[PDB]
């Protein structure tokens, strides 16, 4: 068995980091982009508690750890803690030496060049990786769609981006970022559940409300019609039993919560709806490629997993795009993991193996290679 | 910088239809299909590859049009064409030109009668094509 | 909707070669081949994704209506002597385009793919037997007055001759294959290499040297031929003049 | 939906017949079931030029794989 | 002869299937060599030579040959060394031809078919050697060398056939015996490969029956070869009788029919098929989405993982049905 | 005795014809080699081996002649005989190819000791698979002897249970071909009420004497013996 | 052989179906060899009205039982009635153009010709009923 050293695939979602090997159909490791450090250094030091836990290990130690997220609203906020999280992932979950494997990294849309540079420096100097690449998550999802022109809708928990791409090149003038994602929808769902009489106040109850949203919330094709149906019929109403056996009832919140994608004011968000964000990104794009972008609208990220999101996006884009524009919204069933799938797809290309930035190229160009070598 | 090469009948028919109708191939799809259907099953084993018959027919037509001078000019043109070795299927070219010829008299604006004679040409069918 | 990765996985699975009956190694080879084929497939799918504009394929036929490409293929078929088949293909293409409720949203794109799939389909087509009614030229109610022209008769004769020749050619090819199988060298061509033969020492250098040396029997010669007449190097002409030198094996 | 399913089935049958004729002239090894799968993929917006290049590459890969299977069996 | 034992195996398998189916000193040295070549070429086809004739087979013994006493002692010893291969060939052919009867069940029939294919390959080799002799290209030492590996292969195959015949192994017991023989060839990579091919072929119908049982809860076992046997329980008493005749008596495990390579997973297969049969008997039509071709493999127990997956699927379906 | 004469006799036996030196022994119901001394005992055994194939051929031809003349075999019987004739035609085509190869070997005159030369052993090898095919066909004929209609269909289904994959495939093809008319008649009767059962071969029976008052009760009956073994009793009742 | 017989049957029915069409659409027997299942007997029309026997209805056209095709035997009476009606209409001086006149094609599995015959019979019956009323 030829042990072809698999490239590393790291999907950095706004809510959760997902990582694995190139050529895998899914990331091998998928954990929240959270790094936890022990809340009480004193008592648990004797019990072999790590000073910090990352990913799933942070969740397992959440009782004794203070969790920190080195990626905030989809943006890396702690480069040292993000590097520690990646190291923990590599050595414990994947159990691989990053010095022996090329690493394909993902980035948020509009990630600062300097932030890319600092990440590259950390990757090249701490992990001594033989090769690396930094790709925009939405670009990888677009590559997973087999397209070179289009708009990728990557929606994690912390941030939403709209990234127009033409002939394989992203359209920076048409790239849009929306700081509204699964976290905001989860907080809105928690609010509406508290209004419904189910009390969710703890970070554990907040996570319960998030899971409830992920399981029972859906995106209405017509938010007002679904809200009216839930108000006039319990067919859209759903009961949910809490782990303590308390039954909560959710009605239009099943669709009012994701209705914020079209009407973010429904969540109390001042952000534009998905239709307005899509329209603005298309208008910021070239008119000649706008037709193909509408025809190549890819849904990505965990927040694209909402049932009904595809129909809502179709309706909204049709109402917002030119009537002559061929609009096609692609909502892959794996769009919760679309980032990881796209990274695996992209990293699997033979011609891409020459596109990795090697450790030698990093040492030659330094951290600025991210701004100088990856275009 | 174009070198003569055998191109598929579809390309030639498309260009011909575009120039004849003066419209895009999309606008002549029905006509293109009809022409394609008729043309696609038509091989001429019965046509006699003899320029002399075509030349005689052209001369007779010109005489009918009282254009004996034009007939002489046509003869000279045919002689020049024979001098050049550019065309291989001259009988076909002459037949096509004669068939697509439109009488300027039909000079005038009409032609006196159409008493087609048995004269005609050969049937070549005698050979096992 | 299924993912593009999932759709390509399904395509690769359906397109995967039917495993030859060899159980064991072919399963692992199939998994590795599936991964490799996926990589190749994506390379072809994204051949133009990162290809410079300079490899702009010819703009002509791409702007042509799919119907026009279908008409081109019909014309070639008619020229190809498939007139009835050309007519049937044209009828079916008109019907497919005429379908007022195509349940596929990319039916036009599907036709475009089929044009792009022209020449990509599977092919010996057993010649269509003459329907008794099809060749019944003189069996009809409204028989048009025709001559005695037997052009169609000559075509039918040629078709029958082709059928007979095809049966004879199939017989000759089958005979040649069966004799050629029976004609392999003694002990050659066996499917269980080495199980009923002393396996050819092509693999291991030690085994190779043993075979060419006949388990080390050969001193100065190496051979793959089992029918070689063994000879020794001739006596040097200078042996009576210079004596007999100990032959030193060449250092190479 | 039932009418849509029946229309899709009839369309698949018509496409399979047309594809069979094209395939017979085409002498390349494309099957009906793979064609249906591609049609589902093509309905998802795959570029027909990309699809053709992929099909050609798949046929070459299938021939290489058949040679490999014949050598390994 | 092996033919009588194989015919008896056919009759026994027929009974099991019916129960399952309720439906020279003066010759010149070169001329002696040539005559011996002709006799050996006949014996490889089971034909007596002019100077070397086969003795009649007494019982389930290897075929004996009578050799002309006037042959060279060294030649006679080489002939006696080769004659074992021809005796093994004749015995194998007799067994193959007898157990090839439909009465022998699909597994034994497939085994005989594989043996017939290998016998055909042996005959092809022998025909090429005969041609070389006719070409004058065949020496006695070259023949001995070329047949030595073939002799060993045929002897191993004949020993396996004789062991199966002595054990009258059938179905799952036959599959267990095949597995054990494959382990017996652990030191013989070529014999191991041959046994692996044979085992995969014999498991193909057995794996088909297993697939049918695990995916449909239907035993489509005409020869009663699977490790799970169905007993007709009166459904009226399956609900009526305090005994779970539907769960416990409708399907029973045939311990002798447990394949040795499946023995570790047999119980999971049994439970899966029991659950599927209950679901069908419950009036829920179950289309198994996990139905896949089961292939015998010697190094990888992929079938075991597939059986575990099927067991889990059936368990999930049954749990959902019950809830 | 030249080998070529034996070749000619063997080709005749493959054609079901007694050779000059090999004749069918009616007492042994097999071709017997004429007692001329020049036959090798090994050659004699080879002649017997070929005469087994000739006996099978003659049996097949006897069956074909017996059933081709029997109008009472009915449409289903005729279809089964036709399928058997088609398989026999394939066998005869193979035999013709082998005969042409033997003629090429005889005409070339050279005792080429090449592995390709037509040896009696090579002939036996080339006919080994045909021998298995013919053995399977003969066993099928023997098991199907005396069976007709649904009983013939049941016998065919019984032969489908063979373990030999080549025999299994062949029997599956033959079963499908014979059932296509049989299933057509059966299904036409059970769905459309058409009964072209000249030999009363379909599993649905109609009593023409039953009045309409008992039409539902008496007019239509099941020919249980004519029920194909590929149909269940519950399926048969539903069809009825 | 089944395909060959089907082709042959269709060919042999072509003139027979033409005769049937002529009878059903015009009530005219153009049968030089008296091959159609309906045979015409010359009944004196003058005495057809005078004689108590419906010689026009009963004797002008007779069914040739031997000429009844087995595949048409189930429809023979309907064919007879259709031709009788057409002959009556012609004898009434009403020229009847059959609007349901279609080519009759021999079919083995489908009795499409039977359904077409029934349609023609219904058309003739309706025309006759309107004429009588």
């Amino acid at each position: 068995m030829d042990d072809d050293i698999a490239a590393l695939v790291v999907d950095n979602g706004s809510g959760m980091c997902k990582a694995g090997f190139a050529g895998d159909d899914a990331p091998r490791a998928v954990f929240p982009s959270i790094v936890g450090r022990p809340r009480h250094q004193g008592v648990m030091v004797g019990m072999g508690q790590k000073d910090s836990y990352v990913g799933d290990e942070a969740q397992s130690k959440r009782g004794i750890l203070t969790l920190k997220y080195p990626i905030e609203h989809g943006i890396v906020t702690n480069w040292d803690d993000m590097e520690k999280i990646w190291h923990h992932t590599f050595y414990n979950e994947l159990r691989v030496a990053p010095e022996e494997h090329p690493v394909l990294l993902t980035e948020a849309p509009l990630n600062p060049k300097a932030n890319r540079e600092k990440m590259t420096q950390i990757m090249f100097e701490t992990f001594n990786t033989p090769a690396m690449y930094v790709a925009i998550q939405a670009v990888l999802s677009l590559y997973a769609s087999g397209r070179t022109t289009g708009i990728v809708m990557d929606s994690g928990d912390g941030v939403t981006h709209t990234v127009p791409i033409y002939e394989g090149y992203a359209l920076p003038h048409a790239i849009l970022r929306l700081d509204l994602a699964g976290r905001d929808l989860t907080d809105y769902l928690m609010k509406i559940l508290t209004e419904r009489g189910y009390s969710f106040t703890t970070t554990a109850e907040r996570e319960i409300v998030r899971d409830i949203k992920e399981k029972l919330c859906y995106v209405a094709l017509d938010f007002e019609q679904e809200m009216a149906t839930a108000a006039s019929s319990s067919s859209l109403e759903k009961s949910y039993e809490l782990p303590d056996g308390q039954v909560i009832t959710i009605g239009n919140e099943r669709f009012r919560c994701p209705e914020a994608l079209f009407q973010p004011s429904f969540l109390g968000m001042e952000s534009c709806g998905i239709h307005e964000t899509t329209f603005n990104s298309i208008m910021k794009c070239d008119v000649d490629i706008r037709k193909d972008l509408y025809a190549n609208t890819v849904l990505s990220g965990g927040t694209t997993m909402y049932p009904g999101i595809a129909d809502r996006m179709q309706k909204e884009i049709t109402a917002l795009a030119p009537s002559t524009m061929k609009i096609k919204i692609i909502a892959p069933p794996e769009r919760k993991y679309s980032v990881w799938i796209g990274g695996s797809i992209l990293a699997s290309l033979s011609t891409f193996q020459q596109m990795w930035i090697s450790k030698q190229e990093y040492d030659e160009s330094g951290p600025s290679i991210v701004h100088r070598k990856c275009f | 910088m174009a070198t003569p090469d055998q191109k598929s009948p579809n390309v030639l028919l498309q260009n011909l239809c575009c120039r004849i109708l003066g419209r895009s191939e999309a606008d002549v799809a029905q006509q293109f299909q009809y022409a394609v259907r008729v043309i696609g099953s038509n091989f001429a084993p019965t046509v006699e590859r003899d320029e002399f018959l075509v030349a005689e027919k052209i001369k007779k037509e010109l005489i009918r049009q009282r254009r004996e001078a034009d007939a002489a000019l046509f003869s000279e043109l045919h002689r020049k064409l024979h001098s050049q070795g550019v065309l291989k299927n001259k009988w076909s070219i002459l037949y096509l030109l004669l068939s697509l010829s439109e009488d300027p008299r039909r000079q005038p604006s009409k032609v006196s009668s159409y008493a087609t004679l048995f004269a005609q040409a050969l049937p070549r069918d005698a050979h096992s094509t | 909707m299924a993912s593009i990765t999932q759709l390509f996985d399904d395509l690769c699975e359906a397109l995967l070669p039917a495993a030859k009956t060899h159980l064991g190694q072919r399963s692992v080879n199939r998994k590795r081949a599936k991964r490799s084929l996926k990589k190749v497939a994506y390379n072809a799918l994204f051949t133009n994704l990162f290809q410079d504009e300079t490899q702009q394929l010819q703009p002509d036929m791409s702007k042509l209506p799919a119907r026009n490409k279908i008409l081109m293929l019909s014309f070639d078929l008619r020229v190809g002597g498939l007139g009835p088949k050309a007519d049937r293909l044209e009828e079916l293409v008109e019907e497919l385009e005429a379908a007022p409720c195509c349940p596929l949203l990319e039916v036009g794109s599907v036709l475009d793919l089929l044009v792009q799939l022209a020449g990509s389909g599977p092919p010996q087509v057993l010649p269509r037997k003459r329907d008794y009614f099809l060749n019944n030229k003189h069996v009809g109610r409204n028989v048009p007055y025709s001559g005695y022209d037997c052009d169609d008769l000559s075509v039918f004769e040629m078709d029958v001759q082709s059928l007979i020749s095809r049966e004879e050619c199939l017989c000759h090819s089958m005979i040649q294959e069966t004799l050629q199988v029976m004609e392999a060298a003694p002990g050659t061509g066996l499917p269980t290499v080495g199980l009923f033969s002393f396996g050819d020492p092509c693999g291991d250098r030690f085994e190779r040297d043993t075979r060419v040396s006949l388990f080390g029997a050969l001193v100065h010669s190496r051979t793959y031929d089992m029918d070689v007449r063994l000879g020794l190097p001739p006596v040097p002409d200078n042996a009576d003049l210079s004596g007999l030198a100990i032959k030193v094996p060449p250092s190479v | 939906a039932a009418a849509a399913a029946a229309a899709n089935l009839n369309a698949v049958r018509e496409t399979m017949d047309v594809l069979l004729e094209i395939s017979r002239i085409l002498n390349t090894g494309l099957d009906m079931e793979t064609l249906s799968i591609c049609v589902r993929l093509c309905e998802q917006g795959i570029n027909p030029e990309a699809l053709s290049s992929v099909i050609k590459e798949l046929r070459k890969a299938t021939e290489a794989l058949k040679a490999a299977e014949n050598m390994t069996s | 002869s092996t033919l009588q034992q194989s015919l008896e195996l056919k009759r026994k398998m027929l009974r099991d299937k019916q129960n399952k189916k309720n439906s020279p000193g003066t010759l010149p040295l070169a001329s002696q060599e040539s005559a011996v070549v002709e006799d050996l070429l006949y014996v490889l086809v089971g034909v007596d030579g002019r100077y070397v004739s086969a003795q009649p087979l007494a019982g389930r013994q290897s075929r004996t040959f009578l050799v002309d006493p006037n042959l060279d002692l060294s030649i006679r010893e080489l002939v006696h060394r080769i004659l074992p291969v021809a005796a093994s060939y004749s015995a194998v052919t007799r067994f193959i031809e007898e157990k090839s009867s439909f009465e022998y069940g699909q597994v034994n029939h497939a085994l005989a078919a594989a043996m017939r294919t290998l016998v055909k390959e042996h005959l092809i080799l022998v025909s090429q050697l005969e041609q070389l002799h006719r070409q004058g290209l065949l020496s006695l030492q070259k023949l001995w060398f070329y047949i030595q590996p073939a002799m060993r292969t045929m002897d191993i195959l004949a020993s396996l056939a004789t062991s199966v015949d002595k054990g009258e192994c059938l179905g799952g017991s036959t599959l267990s015996l095949l597995h054990d023989r494959s382990f017996s060839y652990t030191g013989d990579s070529q014999a191991q490969e041959l046994c692996l091919y044979l085992t995969k072929a014999a498991s193909a119908p057995y794996f088909e029956v297993l697939e049918k049982w695990i995916y449909r809860g239907i035993i489509h076992d005409p020869y009663s070869e699977f490790m799970v046997e169905e007993h007709e329980l009166r459904k009226e008493r399956i609900q009526e009788d305090y005994n779970d005749k539907y769960w416990d008596q409708r399907y029973t495990i045939v311990q002798q029919q447990i394949p040795s390579f499946l023995q570790k997973m047999a119980d999971k297969i049994l439970s899966t098929g029991k659950y599927l049969n209950v679901v069908r008997e419950c009036g829920h039509d179950v289309t198994c989405p996990v139905a896949k071709e089961i292939i015998y493999t010697l190094k990888e127990r992929a079938y075991v993982e597939q059986i575990e997956k099927a067991f889990n699927y059936a368990s999930k379906v049954l749990l959902d049905f019950l809830m | 005795i030249t080998e070529a004469a034996l070749v000619r006799d063997i080709l005749y036996v493959f054609q079901g014809i007694d050779g000059k030196n090999i004749k069918m022994n009616n007492t042994e119901n097999c071709y017997k080699v004429e007692g001329k001394a020049n036959l090798s005992r090994s050659l004699r055994d080879t002649a017997v081996r070929l005469s087994e194939l000739g006996w099978l051929h003659n049996k097949i031809r006897r069956y074909t002649d017996q059933r081709s003349l029997d109008r009472s075999f009915g449409l289903v019987g005729q279809s089964f005989c036709a399928a058997l004739h088609q398989e026999l035609r394939e066998y005869y085509r193979l035999l013709s190819v082998l005969h042409s190869q033997l003629q090429l070997e005889d005409d070339q005159g050279v005792n080429l000791g090449l592995e390709s030369s037509l040896t009696l052993r090579r002939l036996l090898v080339w006919t080994y698979d045909p021998k298995i095919r013919l053995k399977t066909l003969a066993a099928l004929v023997d098991h199907c002897q005396g069976r007709k209609g649904g009983e013939l269909a049941s016998a065919v289904h019984a032969y489908t249970k063979t373990g030999d994959p080549y025999m299994r495939s062949l029997v599956q093809h033959i079963l499908s071909l014979v059932s296509h008319p049989v299933l057509s008649f059966l299904y036409r009767w059970i769905y459309d009420g058409e009964l072209e059962d000249t030999y009363h071969e379909f599993f649905v029976a109609s009593d023409p004497t039953v009045k309409t008052d008992r039409l539902w009760h008496d007019k239509y009956t099941l020919r249980k013996s004519m029920i194909p073994s590929f149909m269940t009793m519950d399926q048969s009742r539903k069809v009825l």
